[PDB]
């Protein structure tokens, strides 16, 4: 028994930003070997990087929040990070708590805040948090500490306590790992790869809620596998027999074959594509496992 | 009360220069001061930074000098190009969130 | 034969509010037979109510948004609803588009908005939207039409277009179905049940981001199955051989049995519990399938 | 200008009465008016509603009458109780989001 969940891409959950999958494509123009830390799983069930089981952990974090007002900046939150199930975060062999963002830019986050001001007790406060690539904020989620702030003329009278932070929007998105440890290197899942000559990465794409003062173009973010596949492998714990799995992407109502591809053991899909521009595929198909294959198995082009 | 304040907007014309005075409170005397460029705010491009002394620093078309008796560091930008218009920041280097003040730079031809 | 994902509840996704599963309990004081529309699936893979596959669809919707300013109300959004994958929504055999909230209260939603105003273009706006139980807003998601608003003194100059609305907070939550069709009846998945005498519903609990002016108590919301079980069944499409599945909930690090329960074909779990007060359980166990049983198999009490 | 306005806050006393005047712009003359109770705003419990005429309506201790000449509908609450305190709304019925105005109603005891 080695199979995939019978779920169309358009109905799947994205693995690096909590939103549906909207696109399926290959693009030789983009980095062929991204070092994404979320949405990384071995076919045998081993989660890699900061990949979580649940899509609700993706691009989120939990923490003990301590708030302090700073003239000239506003209300400042010092988040002491926890794993999103409440278990203690211990700096170890990964970049950050499971699900922490693995991209850069300025992130609007939202947390439950209790206030002491009269007439309101519970509200949701939007903070700004700089992720990367480089920052003067000295973010160190690897060490379990990050800083956010919200513009405030005076104290918001917030009560310190535990929080779960979820992303509201991205500002100046860059698909490059954030500042995990004040600019120092941390344990990272390796760059996705390798690929045979003529093979390129299959990309599951969604789009992120964006702040952009000039450009209305949507912000894309790709992942190697949808979150359904991540938990599917984590739960099944398959025995791996070869370097990759031969898959066929089909429309089951027609049976028409859209393309064949190789799902490497290490959790990415490669298509043989010699074109130069992006090639988008329909998202209403199903991935079908055919057999185990060796690394040098040559795919048919598309 | 605010640790650092400066001009909200400043202007110069192409090939000219401009000066920016970043006033700060006395407790930040012995901290590095810097002049940053671009948004997002806290990932901006540092153009020049001091060594926490009054020594003037010059890098490309930008210079910074900290007057620690009056508690002001002065930034100059020379040979102004239209490409220099945008968002800049008076900065103070410290652990965690740096004290920063937004300065908008406008360029006329 | 039926099997289940080897995932601990504390690592699963809640199926009615997009957030982690934090609690696992029974509570006789709560309604024994709720009419939840999400988190409803048949063991043979049949989705029930408005249940979607992806957890990112839970308590969200997609729409063609049209904005008109109303003096005394602010910016008013008329959402012509779409299925969250872009497929045209057609009134049919369920209460609303897939994933639409199945509870009541006043919901803050976030959508991508585009403005024509100088100095900015893209931003994320929070709207207030009344769900139910009854409203004067004439909400009719069954017909693909709902209304929301954000208080404002003048037009925000928003550009009409497509949106994905995600939930920010709940105000005045009530675990009763919302206004699906301006007060009229709509097709609904039946109440959960029935149960044997002495059997009660197993609840997977998360807590919702809340606006409350007086009380700091968290707002619990329960569901019958985690989203991982929903997708697991929809994908597998098992063959059902009796009325229910006998399950054991163990700590697999110890083999300690925490309780036995019955997963009925119609998508809900039952425990034998005679107490009156609530009883909570560890969230780090695993559900294991034992065998098919009749609807009359009497469980060991807890 | 706003379509319907009234008093932000009123205070009545036990066994007493209150009168609330909901002023509205002429465009809403031929719409139904009503008086609502509770929060959230748009799931509030309607206590009395007109039929878009000027006929007076009374239900329990609440009455409403629309003066379509001066564009004011008047609400009266009689035999006030402590339990009557809370948030209320002047309302104009229409398709979609109704024009509404928040009216906080305080009730206290007659001092001794
Ligand atoms: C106050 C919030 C509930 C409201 C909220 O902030 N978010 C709910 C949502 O995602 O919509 C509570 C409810 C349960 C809490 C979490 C759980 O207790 C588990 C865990 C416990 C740790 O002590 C702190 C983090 C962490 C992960 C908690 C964070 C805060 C939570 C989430
Ligand atoms: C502008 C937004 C992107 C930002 C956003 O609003 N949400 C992304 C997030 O969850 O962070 C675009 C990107 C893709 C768009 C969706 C897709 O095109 C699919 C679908 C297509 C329908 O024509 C309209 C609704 C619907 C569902 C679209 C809604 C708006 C989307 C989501
Ligand atoms: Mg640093
Ligand atoms: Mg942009
Ligand atoms: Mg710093
Ligand atoms: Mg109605
Ligand atoms: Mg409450
Ligand atoms: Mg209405």
């Amino acid at each position: 028994m080695v199979d995939l969940p019978v779920i169309q891409p358009r109905l799947c959950t994205h693995a690096r930003w909590p939103a549906p999958v909207y696109g399926l494509l290959v693009d030789p123009s983009l980095p062929s070997n991204p070092q994404w830390q979320n949405g990384r799983v071995h076919v045998d069930g081993t989660l890699l990087g900061t990949t979580p089981i649940s899509g609700s952990w993706v691009s989120c974090f939990a923490a003990e929040a301590a708030y302090k007002f700073q003239s000239g900046t506003g209300e400042v939150a010092t988040f002491t990070l926890i794993e999103q199930d409440g278990s203690a975060y211990v700096p170890g062999d990964r970049a950050a708590p499971l699900g922490y963002p693995d991209f850069s830019g300025q992130l609007e986050i939202e947390v439950q805040t209790e206030t002491t001001k009269t007439g309101d007790k519970l509200k949701v406060t939007t903070f700004e948090m700089i992720l990367g690539p480089t920052t003067n904020a000295d973010q160190a989620p690897y060490q379990g500490r990050v800083f956010a702030s919200v513009t405030a003329a005076a104290s918001l009278d917030l009560v310190d306590g535990r929080v779960r932070a979820v992303p509201r929007s991205i500002y100046g998105f860059q698909d490059t790992i954030p500042e995990y440890n004040d600019g120092l290197l941390v344990p990272l899942a390796p760059p996705i790869g390798p690929f045979l000559p003529g093979e390129v990465l299959l990309r599951f794409r969604t789009y992120m809620r964006q702040i952009d003062t000039a450009d209305a173009a949507a912000e894309a973010i790709d992942c190697a596998l949808p979150q359904e596949f991540v938990s599917w492998f984590a739960s099944n714990a398959f025995t791996v027999q070869s370097e990759a799995l031969l898959l066929r992407y089909r429309n089951t109502l027609t049976g028409q074959l859209l393309f064949e591809c190789k799902l490497y053991n290490e959790g990415y899909i490669a298509l043989s594509y010699s074109g130069s521009g992006p090639l988008t595929f329909p998202t209403d198909g199903i991935f079908e496992v055919v057999s185990w294959v060796p690394r040098l198995y040559q795919l048919a082009s598309v | 009360e605010d640790p650092v304040t400066g001009p909200e907007e400043v202007s110069g014309q192409e090939q000219g220069s401009l000066t920016v005075q970043c006033r700060y409170t006395s407790g930040w005397k012995d901290y590095k001061k810097y002049w940053c460029q671009g948004v997002p705010q806290r990932s901006c491009k540092t153009l020049v930074e001091t060594d926490a002394s009054e020594q003037l620093v010059k890098k490309n078309r930008v210079s910074i000098r900290d007057n620690q008796r009056d508690f002001i560091f002065t930034v100059t930008m020379e040979d102004l190009r239209m490409s220099d218009a945008g968002i800049y920041w008076c900065g103070i280097t410290k652990g965690g969130l740096d004290p920063m003040f937004k300065v908008t730079v406008n360029i006329g031809p």
